[PDB]
RNA sequence: AUUGAAAUC
RNA sequence: UAGUA
RNA sequence: UGAAUACGUUCCCGGGCCUUGUACACACCGCCCGUCACGCCAUGGGAGCGGGCUCUACCCGAAGUCGCCGGGAGCCUACGGGCAGGCGCCGAGGGUAGGGCCCGUGACUGGGGCGAAGUCGUAACAAGGUAGCUGUACCGGAAGGUGCGGCUGGAUCUUUCU
RNA sequence: UGUGGACCCGCCCCUUGGGGUGUGUCCAAAGGGCUUUGCCCGCUUCCGGAUGGGCCCGCGUCCCAUCAGCUAGUUGGUGGGGUAAUGGCCCACCAAGGCGACGACGGGUAGCCGGUCUGAGAGGAUGGCCGGCCACAGGGGCACUGAGACACGGGCCCCACUCCUACGGGAGGCAGCAGUUAGGAAUCUUCCGCAAUGGGCGCAAGCCUGACGGAGCGACGCCGCUUGGAGGAAGAAGCCCUUCGGGGUGUAAACUCCUGAACCCGGGACGAAACCCCCGACGAGGGGACUGACGGUACCGGGGUAAUAGCGCCGGCCAACUCCGUGCCAGCAGCCGCGGUAAUACGGAGGGCGCGAGCGUUACCCGGAUUCACUGGGCGUAAAGGGCGUGUAGGCGGCCUGGGGCGUCCCAUGUGAAAGACCACGGCUCAACCGUGGGGGAGCGUGGGAUACGCUCAGGCUAGACGGUGGGAGAGGGUGGUGGAAUUCCCGGAGUAGCGGUGAAAUGCGCAGAUACCGGGAGGAACGCCGAUGGCGAAGGCAGCCACCUGGUCCACCCGUGACGCUGAGGCGCGAAAGCGUGGGGAGCAAACCGGAUUAGAUACCCGGGUAGUCCACGCCCUAAACGAUGCGCGCUAGGUCUCUGGGUCUCCUGGGGGCCGAAGCUAACGCGU
């Protein structure tokens, strides 16, 4: 664009937006379950891969992952929220932190342990 | 009508040039004059001088390349390999003696129009002197 | 059973 | 008919 | 012991060299479009009940400053004036009526996105089997089909589907 | 009482209400203590100083134009009110103004800065802590006191809320420090001390100070330090691999010497010398006394124990690989992608890589991203040229001379507080932290100076543009008119059994005599050959022939004017086909529709019919593969060849168009290439 058009017109800031709205910036929120349902996934993947629908204290309703090998949760449940999508699940753009809330750690987890939020064993100990 | 005469003599010189012309006009200003005078003084073109064609004043640049190259494409290198107009009519352009801009290491030149005249970098820079910032070559 | 399946006996 | 070069 | 027949290369099948077009490369047993059906998701229109901001007009108007009175109508007086008190203008806000805007909810409702193997066909890609796209206009379960004009970003001197 | 000052008036200087002077008027005061006749703390009026403020102006300061028009104290005036003071700040009256695309009005969002983070830089993002300014003190007004407030812990009223209540009425305001509660993913002790610094009052002694100075809590951040040091096998066991010999964890451990974080005892701060007293003179100077929260902490000396390691990762990007388990399951995944019975990608173990009192995760900001491109990008086919013009504001402007010095440049000077950043030296054992010093700097103000470029003013010039005269080609447009071919229909002659249509048929039409043939007539629409790779137009677009009205354009002469130029946001005009309104027209064709076929079906392709429409008048609609998918103008940069139209010396030259091939160059390529 000529200069005249640009000091006519300037650029403009291109600010395109958040991934996830769990509001507040925040890092984290937290959460009731209102369903736990289990999910078909897509593309060319199957499995049947969990995940939980939230009633969040934004004021929001998610749809949150359930990492982890196995899980405690039902339907009053009360949990955190982290984001982090999946991908495989569309729609699906919140992971749930385990080890925080009625959202217990994994047991018998023994390598990446601080994600899944199971404490130390002394069991080498 | 012509919109920058002076853009438009680089050019002439730039086009002629690449095709290893001897010689090209470019209808004469006195301004015009004094740019090429710098160009001449500091080793770009053999020479101008002024003639009047169909009845009117051009100037006579006489271009100045290199030896004859060796293998395939055995084209000239240029003396001139870019001249570059700066400061346009659109946006215009000028440095203070402090931001005066040093081309190529010193390998380059700026002819660079002040109140003491059209000067190269250096010779702005020792009689301590900005303005508008016409061209740059190498 | 067939091919890892879906379908199908 | 889905995954698969 | 011992035939018949081959003009010919249009057609069926398999193949060879050149060239073209290609949205194919799992390579045409290829690709691919739309309705309908199922499931998650966000969204649009939406009469009425509700929540607020705002504008104009009319009326009521606290506190207070200011203005007038301040009397045979009260207190002080050196009679000059002061104070109480009273009236008024402005004025936070409020009320009545009328427009403009936002928030929510909202039965009925329009489509849209996404989802390993559901349904009907076969629009498009090779001249895709009626060249294709296109503005418009009418029509049809669905892709679409036709009309008028335009474009080349088309090859060429009987029948669907994987 | 009037040093003096205030006010009216006059005059002088000076220039907005600044200083001076002269009559007239008006205005002061407070006392207290003693080391009581001589000092101290105060009082009054005035001029000045320092400090702190009020007000005004230039420039700068986010997002939406899907906010384009706003405005009645509105804009100005005159006179008042009001204030310390200007001012529509407020009031009365007069005028009719003021603001807006350079974005007013409206909506959204937001305290601003020094600076902070990031980036090579330009820039982006940001404004917590510390410093400066501002604004607020449950929400809304308001005034009083006073040097100062429209006052967080002052006042008044309205509102919501909480408590008291004899229901008439009252009380209150942590966004001070703590702490409670609520919201939340999340944020501390109801601590010590006025010892220091600082503030208030006081002559002083002192009193007050949740400013402050400290301790507490929290890996929240930065820095320092610890979990040992030296020996120690061809290499214990255990576990992991293994081709069954072997390989690895691994000098690692065990074990021997050595030092000695923690912990014990002893000693023990600087931070604090002033105010005060005495001497001197309540001055200068000299002398003396009191006082430490942190704290029995720092630091010093002695003793002394081998004394904590986790977290992430190992398919590619990216540094690190083997074995089981699992079988599109369970699960992983930042992107690309792993898992369907041999998975270096899942879960586990061994091993390895990377960090280390941390390591990961999520959120957010800068980066990379030249991915909003000022530095620093683009638009033939990738996203991107407006369907075409006309010309509004705006941007941009040929050659020569002179004036002005607005842009621009140079010199000096003022400002740019502190902290921070940066360089040095220094103080805590280092560092983090801290101190002292130094160095720059845009930007803006003031004075001076330069004049090449840009600007402006005043002249000039003719190469750009426009014009004059002469000549040229043209489906350029508008209006009327006219011509021949063909189709359909009507009339006549003649003539007879079919025509038509298809791949093949059938619907259809035909003895009320069609088709084929000849003659006459009516009507509509379109113009064969010329016709082109051609011409015109700004596009859309334009095609028989004639006449009139009219636009553009090209050449020659080189005659006129003198830069009159280019582009163009908005505006306005034009704008194929389809479509819309009113009214005509209607041959042929033909969406829809009605039939016949074909087909698995066939709302289609083929056949037979057929309405709107196509044609005209007027008014709308304003779209398109409105395509060269290429905006306008100008200068420059090899040629060959075909062609339309001018001019000239006419094998060639010289203009203006239309095409192809191709120098240089360009392009991702295809291509483009006077």
């Amino acid at each position: 664009p000529t200069i005249n058009q640009l000091v006519r017109k300037g650029r403009e800031k291109v600010r395109k937006k958040s991934k996830v709205p769990a509001l507040k910036g925040a890092p984290f929120r937290r959460g009731v379950c209102t369903v736990v349902r289990t999910v078909t996934p897509k593309k060319p993947n199957s499995a049947l891969r969990k995940v939980a629908k939230v009633r969040l204290t934004s004021g929001y309703e998610v749809t949150a992952y359930i990492p982890g090998e196995g899980h405690n949760l039902q339907e009053h449940s009360v949990v955190l929220i982290r984001g982090g999508r999946v991908k495989d699940l569309p729609g699906v753009r919140y992971h749930i932190v385990r080890g925080v809330y009625d959202a217990a750690g994994v047991k018998d987890r023994k390598k990446s342990r601080s994600k899944y939020g199971t404490k130390k064993p002394k069991e080498a100990a | 009508m012509l919109t920058d005469p002076i853009a438009d003599m680089l050019t002439r010189i730039r086009n002629a040039t690449r095709v290893y012309k001897e010689s090209t006009d470019v209808p004469a200003s006195r301004f015009k004059e004094e740019i090429l005078r710098i160009l001449a003084r500091e080793g770009f073109i053999k020479g101008y001088e002024r003639v009047d064609v169909d009845g009117k004043p051009y100037l006579r640049v006489y271009l100045k390349y290199g030896p004859r190259r060796q293998g395939p494409d055995p084209r000239p290198e240029q003396v001139i390999h870019h001249i570059r107009r700066i400061s346009k009519p659109g946006r215009r352009v000028y440095v203070g003696v402090k931001e005066i801009p040093r081309v190529r290491r010193g390998l380059g030149i700026a002819i660079l129009s002040t109140s003491k005249g059209v000067l190269t970098d250096r010779e702005a820079r020792k009689l301590g002197v900005g303005g508008e910032l016409i061209c740059e070559v190498w």
